[PDB]
């Protein structure tokens, strides 16, 4: 279909199946560094394998009540979660 | 061989980035806009600069020539692109 | 040395190893249910590995530099981290 030449939003998905981390990696690229090395400490091909499995969800400000769209405002409460399992890369979201 | 990193972009991948980079022990820099003033990114960098004070909040973020003027300004020696605003840009690797 | 007949406080870091949540599981013992059943799904004795490593500590308010003895009064001021591989667990740490 295409090709995405960067990271996307839902590579946090991957990164818990697989172990490794992808925008880490990244930087470790743009330093020249090998895949296989000491510093990234990437597995070989048959050796990376998934680990059970991962579900992700975007939280946005939409709902289909105005069918999916923004509004604006301070954020008055804002509650999170965190534990096991459950991987959190937030970023919008606070106070208020 | 990199000793700081800037952010082209906002919100939670650029915390993501500045979370990887810091890990490395590398320094960390972010660009905010007019209504990025209060954005999370902002903060949980080392160096946080104001990109285009004339120009727009949106078009801030998309802004080739003044996003290296910041860059440049600062020994930065690397540039996160993220995605989704010139990530996909050729002339800005260029 | 000795048993311990009960979960541990770094129970945490095994789980992200393994992949298995100790705490669901135990629950779910207690509720008659096979760990080769239905309701927990735990891969049989070799089909488990340890997917890379990981590493726990807590954070207490016992003084370093005063022999240990922890500090007790009102904390003022609070920020966690979170970010991909790092499961946070806050006990009485709170911004207030």
């Amino acid at each position: 279909i295409e090709v995405n030449p960067r990271v996307q939003v839902e590579h946090t998905i991957t990164e818990m199946v697989t172990g490794i981390d992808i925008v880490k990696t990244q930087i470790l690229v743009a330093a020249g560094a090998d895949l296989f090395g000491e510093e990234i400490n990437m597995p070989q091909q048959k050796d990376i394998t998934t680990l059970g499995y991962a579900i992700q969800c975007r939280i946005t400000t939409e709902d289909p009540l105005n069918d999916f769209m923004p509004d604006t405002g301070t954020i008055i409460a804002y509650r999170s979660s965190g534990g096991f399992g459950v991987r959190l890369d937030a970023g919008d979201g606070f106070q208020g | 061989q990199i000793k700081k990193l800037l952010v082209a972009n906002r919100g939670e991948i650029a915390i993501r980035i500045f979370r990887a980079a810091a890990e490395l022990d590398i320094s960390t820099v972010a660009i905010y806009s007019n209504e990025d003033k209060s954005s999370l990114h902002r903060y949980k960098a080392d160096e946080s600069y104001l990109v285009g004070s004339d120009l727009g909040p949106a078009e801030s973020y998309l802004n080739i020539e003044r996003i290296i003027d910041v860059a440049k300004q600062a020994n930065v020696d690397a540039i996160h692109p993220g995605y989704g605003f010139l990530s996909e840009n050729e002339q800005f690797a260029r």
